[PDB]
């Protein structure tokens, strides 16, 4: 009838520790966010940081 | 500044000079801003620092062996924008990005110069001057440093 | 400027009313926690702790604050009711493993460099 | 461009419906499911014989941290603290002090394996290739304290795996 | 070289040895004090000082990219031998 | 010298199959029912 | 590996060949999985019409990725808002039909096949060039250049000690992650460290809608449903 | 019109057998509800414009597919759905009435995020 | 503005009971509002433009096993930034933390002149270049 | 290309987003305080906190907006501001393939109307902002902690909250229980003061005050 | 760690496909684990002239966000032109 999910049983303070680390230092956090799809998380973070920096990666 | 170099030749190297047990000198890092010379001439009074030669070989030092001994000598460590002049007691002890800075007041003399104690791992590492423009400008004595 | 939005109550009396009914719920609940959660502290030994928790923040006077802790206490009651807190979570209120701390200045001076 | 993954209406010819009823009564796709597993049992298993057989690796593999040293014998580390300043987990503790000779070397270089994330950022940050991630990965310990590496333990690892680590860097330094 | 303190504890290259009246030595009994016998302080000493025939010389530590950043040492003082700040190798002008 | 890096062969890699290849096999429904009924009849006799 | 400014280091020599060899045979494994699950009357009974979600309900519930594609909603960030070089590869999005568990599973298998096609295209179209942006202030210089030149050494030191200062501002960038639309709201302040990095997680929204899906469904259907989301609590709990 | 589509694609969206009439009545309802909004308000102007154009396109084209292409709002059923949504939005915006000037200037530098 | 029977709550704002801070760490601490002094090692003033709030340093002992800097003060590495002094003190009073604000020191405007280096009557004439 | 490293700049998207920003500003002048388009073509609308329910609904229902997916709802805490909490709504329009940002402000003790009625996806998001920051959302179906442990005391994502918290956990055999104790780290977090004292970007140079 | 011909027919028939052509075990087709040294190329900014960082700067050409309205007939507009309906895949329209 009702199914309340009690998430937080694995809540690491990722978004809090990210502030205390530099952008390069915060890169391995996203690899540890979703552990079945990994390079996609790094790709998202890299696209965000590149867009903020107004730079583009080489075509290769 | 740029992000690369177009210098494809051999760099220069300058023999180090000794000026006492407080200021370690690696003169090959000197950019010859002559700020130490002006500080010694005006703020410290003693005219023992200067230049030698011309061109790329003109080196900043004392020529003859003579320690830069003054109550305000260690301040040249602050004056040098590069690592040419460095604090000998602090040499190879800590990195700037890791020391916690706590502002305090010197108690050695009675002027009461404002200082910054940089401590890491609960241990005092060095004393730097803090600008006040009334007490100590931005200098401290050697007994304070 | 001096006048700002309210949370739930529009005066201190209504906030005290909400505090009163929250205490009502907690006081009625306590023995159910003692039995259901298989606690070993006496029933009174939990009711007085509810009283002490209510008396802790008895100094606040901003109404919006009072509604805020009313909601927070309601949430803690909600967790306690449908076994969302566990034995360890409830027992945290009675700080058991914590060694008693001293209050006089002399013992603090004897023990370490702290205020 | 998009495709409809499930938009197939079954044909209602007498043959089609007879085949569907035969599949229902005489379980057909179920027999196909049995046949697939029969085909793979008769196939070769993929298990390797550990520890007599080891899964393949690459020269870039990140494992047990180790401090290298120059061929002369002097340690490569100069206590520039780049590795400590770049570790995402703050697993490196460095204390430096000018040695008797005069060279600046770490009086303490501890790396906490229980806090390390094995990113390899330290080995990139090192300007003298002093700290590396060795090829070793079978270094499990029975007690926690054995995973808190000291300078001496890291130097022992460098002296032990030097033959492997030198070759691994030799086969990868050109990519970096 | 690694030597033995009066208690029995081997001193490391950093001059570390627990005091006799120190409880911490309890950790080392039934175990060993992990120390590195190959002392960098000694190992760099017997490396021969190269007789460089130029006023200044460039050291990269050997191996190019395998070594340390290339630095130039000024060999002008006849009373001392120029020592690379990265690897510790010494150099000296041919008797000036 | 020239630059060297991991590259596809000069003519490019071969074709890569991606479509579903679930093969079709087995007799028709009529044939399956006929075989079952014939087996039943033989057993009955 | 993937880092702001490109990638850490280039591919080891002889890796494209191995990827081609693997992707050549991966189609057989996909077909075997299909033959194992697609037409089975047991799987086609525990996943057909089990966990149906409406199109507007899915859109309002914050769903993304497969749970949109699985319910007729024609949306895919790889095509609608292409990022990187996704506007070059050719692929088809497996739009679902009924929105149940079986339709989403079929969608996932077809996404596997289409991604195999994209892998073939990427292998056949690898261009020459470098691996990181040719800017030593956002990407560390090569180790060979660092040990030889002043500026490379200084930039390497500062990047690995301080980092690249990101201009002040805030952005929300999202990509079609294999789960859904994984995004980041990155808020900088002009320093070398982020001010606030919020993570938009498809798993969060999908698990928020678990109760709406499981209505009248039994416990076994709930076991199927928390699987059709591919729920991962590393991403959910942030 | 033409042959009716079997399904609309997106689930839940049932195929509507009376697209033209439904769209016409919804657009007329939207216009009449807008009539209550004061003319100076931008909501009235913009929504009346959009509804007028789309009503004209609905009236002109009798072909369902050509009308779908012309409206550029996906399939027709999506168009009735969004017309209902706009009608409800206008009904609620009658109550909200955002035509009034800004309620309150933000306190000093709430924006300006170099900090 | 806000038409919901907008109530006067003149008494000063206090969230000391809504932050979760324990008993010990809310009055025995002393925050410090100050503009950080320029690092005399460098010559850049970009780090002396934002006020900062910090907490008093507490005991920092050595870990018996390895020698780390063990501490038991949660509010030791937490330093807030503020655009203006008034906002920082508003935050300090709002959270019920004792403060001691130091005014922002500013370098006094000097009077530079190249000609004074080569003066004819004054003592500012330099003896070297 | 002349800019092989500089990210390409699109100006048509900038014009379209600016036009829609003016459109939204004219549509709802009651709540829209300030609209701006970033250099990387992202539009942000700063509204009064009372306009949370109306503006969103407009962006969800208008034919010219059709933002029917709450991608993300988050908050940013800036202590130096009066109303420190800054709630951010990210919306995506699948019909016009466009992303919009609606950002409002709120202090510690001011409630915000829950957007659960408009965006039913917000229901969980709101709880997170309540749990992480403490912003109370009125008219919410159920507000509760969603990430922190049961009985947690505080809002972790607040800036005035140590990253190590105040309480750690342990197992005590005397009480045979997972007890909570004051935090005491073996190695304290080494706070690195890495910030160049030289101005980085002349463009974002705050005028002196 | 090759099956006999009799077995291969049983595996092939039980599966209905040629398994020997496409196996999931890598025998010798893999790339050699030892490879010749690579020579990585240079980027587009490895020039000895006309390489001033002012032109190549990416971070310093990012202006602050442009405000279009602040609190201190005209045809209705849209965030972007409406999406265009996707077309069926000519490769394989219906699965
Ligand atoms: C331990 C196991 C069970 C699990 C844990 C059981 C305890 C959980 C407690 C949760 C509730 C929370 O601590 C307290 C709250 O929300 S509000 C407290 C009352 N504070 C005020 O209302 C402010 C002003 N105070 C007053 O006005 C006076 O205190 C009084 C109300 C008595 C009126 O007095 P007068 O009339 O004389
Ligand atoms: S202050 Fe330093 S850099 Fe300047 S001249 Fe003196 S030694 Fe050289
Ligand atoms: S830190 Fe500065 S002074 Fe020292 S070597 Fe580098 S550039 Fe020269
Ligand atoms: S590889 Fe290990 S030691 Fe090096 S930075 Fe990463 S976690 Fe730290
Ligand atoms: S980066 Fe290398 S040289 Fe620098 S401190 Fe670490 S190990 Fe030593
Ligand atoms: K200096
Ligand atoms: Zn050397």
């Amino acid at each position: 009838r009702k199914c309340d999910p009690h998430i937080g049983l694995l809540h690491r303070g990722t978004e809090k520790l990210i502030e205390y680390k530099t952008y390069l230092q915060a890169l391995p956090y996203f690899d540890r966010l979703d552990y079945v799809s990994m390079m996609c998380n790094e790709q998202a973070y890299s696209l965000a940081v590149e867009k903020l920096l107004n730079i583009q990666p080489p075509p290769r | 500044g740029s992000d690369r170099s177009r210098f494809l030749e051999g760099k220069r190297a300058v023999e180090d000079k000794n000026i006492g047990p407080l200021v370690k000198t690696i003169m090959t890092r000197c950019i010859q801003c002559t700020r130490c010379i002006r500080f010694a001439s005006e703020i410290a009074g003693v005219d023992d620092l200067g230049t030698t030669g011309r061109g790329n070989d003109m080196q900043v030092g004392t020529y003859i062996e003579k320690m830069f001994m003054s109550e305000l000598s260690g301040n040249i460590i602050d004056i040098c924008p590069v690592g040419a002049l460095t604090s000998k007691p602090y040499a190879f002890t800590a990195r700037p990005w890791e020391t916690r800075k706590t502002e305090s007041i010197d108690v050695m003399d009675a002027v009461g110069s404002n200082i910054v104690v940089s401590t890491r791992t609960g241990e005092v590492m060095r004393i730097l001057p803090r600008m006040h423009e009334d007490i100590n400008e931005e200098w401290i004595s050697d007994k304070t440093r | 400027g001096t006048s700002v939005k309210p949370i739930f109550s529009r005066d201190m009396n209504e906030a005290k009313r909400r505090v009163r009914e929250l205490y009502r719920a907690w006081y009625r609940e306590v023995p159910n926690t003692v039995h259901l959660f298989q606690l070993d502290i006496s029933v009174k030994q939990g009711r007085d702790k509810v009283r002490e928790m209510f008396m802790k923040n008895a100094h606040v006077t901003d109404p919006r604050v009072v509604d805020l802790l009313v909601i927070k206490g309601k949430m803690e009651l909600e967790e306690t009711i449908n076994v969302w807190k566990q034995r360890t979570h409830i027992m945290r209120f009675f700080h058991e493993t914590e060694a008693p701390r001293p209050t006089d200045f002399l013992s603090k001076f004897y023990v370490g460099h702290d205020p | 461009t998009y495709k409809f993954v499930n938009m197939r209406e079954p044909s209602m010819d007498m043959k089609s419906v007879t085949d569907r009823a035969a599949q229902t009564l005489l379980w057909t796709e179920l027999v196909r499911g049995l046949g697939m597993t029969l085909s793979y049992l008769f196939r070769e298993p993929a298990t390797i014989n550990y520890p007599f057989e080891k899964g393949p690796l690459s020269p870039r593999f990140r494992g047990e941290h180790a401090l290298r040293r120059y061929p002369s014998g002097e340690e490569r580390c100069i206590a520039c603290k780049l590795c400590e300043a770049v570790c995402p987990a703050q697993a490196i503790t460095i204390e430096a002090e000018p040695r008797a000779d005069g060279s600046r070397r770490t009086t303490r270089y501890d790396i906490d394996m229980t806090k390390c994330i094995y990113c390899g950022f330290c080995q990139e940050a090192c300007p003298v290739d002093a700290i590396v991630e060795g090829p070793n990965f079978e270094f499990s310990t029975e007690t926690h304290e054995e995973l808190l590496y000291n300078k001496e333990k890291l130097l022992n690892n460098g002296d032990k795996w030097e033959a492997e680590i030198a070759a691994n860097i030799q086969a990868d330094y050109l990519y970096r | 070289g690694v030597r033995t303190s009066p208690t029995g504890e081997k001193v490391t290259h950093t001059g570390q040895a627990y005091d006799d009246g120190d409880y911490r030595r309890v950790r080392f009994s039934d175990r060993q004090k992990e120390v590195n016998e190959n002392f960098a302080i000694d190992l760099i000493a017997e490396q021969p000082v190269s007789e460089v025939g130029s006023r200044v010389i460039s050291c990269d530590g050997g191996g190019g990219a395998l070594g340390h950043p290339r630095v130039y040492i000024n060999l002008d003082k006849e009373t001392k031998t120029g020592t690379c700040g990265y690897c510790g190798l010494q150099f000296r002008q041919p008797h000036h | 010298s020239k630059v060297k890096q991991d590259m596809p062969p000069p003519g490019g890699y071969g074709p890569i199959d991606y479509k579903r290849n679930l093969p079709r096999r087995g007799l028709s429904g009529y044939s399956m029912f006929a075989v079952g009924i014939g087996t039943l009849l033989f057993g009955y006799w | 590996y993937i880092r702001p400014g490109g990638v850490h280091q280039d591919l080891p020599l002889g890796l494209l060949d191995d990827i081609y060899e693997f992707s050549k045979n991966f189609s057989f494994r996909i077909d075997e999985l299909e033959e194992m699950l697609t037409n089975n009357r047991i799987w086609r009974n525990r996943t057909v019409d089990i966990g149906v979600v409406t199109a507007e309900d899915a859109l309002n519930y914050g769903f993304s990725g497969v749970m949109l594609r699985g319910s007729g909603i024609q949306w895919d960030l790889r095509k609608t808002q292409p990022y990187d070089v996704y506007d070059q590869v050719e692929f088809d999005v497996p739009i679902g039909s009924r929105g149940d568990c079986y339709d989403r599973y079929l969608c996932r298998v077809e996404e596997m096949r289409q991604s195999l096609r994209i892998i073939s295209q990427c292998l056949n179209k690898m261009p020459p060039g470098e691996i990181k942006v040719d800017d030593a202030k956002v990407s560390p210089p090569k180790r060979a250049e660092m040990k030889t030149s002043m500026e490379s050494l200084i930039h390497h030191f500062k990047l690995y000690t301080e980092g690249y200062q990101v201009p002040p501002g805030a952005t929300y960038t999202a990509i079609e992650a294999p789960k859904g639309e994984f995004g980041v709201y990155l808020v900088s302040d002009g320093s070398s460290r982020p001010y606030r990095c919020k993570i938009k997680a498809p798993g969060f929204a999908h698990l928020a809608g678990l109760d709406k899906m499981s209505k009248g469904h039994m416990l076994a259907d709930v076991v199927a449903i928390i699987g059709t989301q591919d729920i991962v609590f590393g991403e959910v709990d942030r | 019109a033409g042959l009716l589509k079997k399904t609309t694609g997106l689930v839940g969206l049932a195929v509507c057998e009376t697209p033209h009439e439904r769209l016409k009545i919804l657009y007329t309802k939207i216009l009449d509800v807008l009539g209550q909004i004061p003319k100076n308000a931008a909501y009235r102007k913009y929504t009346e414009q959009i509804t007028n154009e789309k009503l004209g396109m609905v009236k002109a084209e009798p072909d369902v597919k050509k009308l779908e292409e012309q409206l550029q709002g996906g399939q027709i059923e999506e168009v009735i759905l969004q017309a209902e949504n706009e009608l409800s939005l206008a009904r609620k915006m009658l109550r909200w009435k955002p035509w009034e000037p800004l309620v309150e200037e933000p306190p000093a530098n709430q924006w300006k995020w170099p900090i | 503005t806000q038409d919901t029977q907008l109530i006067a709550v003149d008494e000063k704002l206090d969230i000391t009971t809504l932050t979760g801070v324990p008993e010990e760490h809310i009055k025995t601490r002393k925050v410090r509002i100050f503009v950080p002094a320029r690092n005399n090692m460098q010559s850049g003033v970009n780090n002396t433009k934002k006020w900062k709030m910090e907490f008093d340093t507490r005991e920092r002992w050595e870990n018996p096993l390895m020698g780390w800097s063990s501490t038991a003060d949660p509010l030791s590495n937490l330093v807030l930034t503020f655009s203006t002094k008034e906002d920082a003190v508003a935050f300090a009073e709002k959270n019920g933390w004792s403060f001691d604000v130091e005014e922002r020191k500013v370098p006094k405007p000097k009077s530079k002149s190249y000609g004074a280096n080569f003066s004819w009557n004054k003592r500012t004439r330099v003896s070297t270049k | 290309d002349t800019r092989p490293t500089i990210r390409p700049r699109n100006d048509v998207v900038h014009k379209q987003l600016s036009a829609f920003g003016q459109y939204v500003a004219e549509i709802l002048p009651k709540y829209v305080q300030q609209v701006q388009v970033s250099c990387f073509n992202e539009l942000e609308i700063f509204i009064h906190p009372d306009g949370v329910i109306p503006v969103l609904t407009f962006l969800r229902d208008h034919t010219n907006a059709q933002f029917k997916s709450l991608a993300d709802l988050t908050a940013v805490d800036v202590p130096t501001r009066q109303n420190r909490f800054e709630i951010v709504y990210n919306l995506l329009s699948l019909r016009f393939n466009s992303q919009i940002r609606v950002k409002t402000y709120t202090d510690e003790l001011t409630p915000i109307e829950s957007s659960v009625t408009v965006y039913k996806a917000a229901n969980w998001y709101e709880r997170e902002i309540w749990d992480m920051f403490g912003v109370f959302f009125a008219n919410h179906p159920d507000l509760r902690r969603i990430l922190t442990g049961y009985g947690f005391e505080g809002h972790p994502f607040r800036k005035d909250f140590p990253l190590s918290g105040y309480v750690e956990l342990r197992y005590d055999d005397e009480v045979k229980r997972v007890v909570a104790e004051p935090v005491e780290l073996a190695q304290e977090f080494r706070k690195f003061d890495l910030n160049s004292p030289w101005e980085a970007f002349p463009a974002y140079r705050q005028p002196p005050e | 760690a090759s099956a006999t011909r009799v077995i291969q027919l049983l595996r092939n028939w039980a599966s209905g496909r040629d398994l020997q052509a496409k196996l999931q075990l890598r025998y010798q087709e893999i790339s050699k684990r030892t490879q010749p040294p690579p020579k990585l190329p240079v980027g587009p900014s490895h020039k000895l002239s006309n390489n001033y960082y002012c032109t190549r700067d990416g971070r310093r050409e990012a202006m602050p966000p442009s405000i279009v309205m602040s609190s201190q007939e005209k045809k209705a507009v849209t965030p972007a032109p409406p999406i265009k309906r996707w077309e069926l895949s000519k490769d394989q329209p219906y699965l």
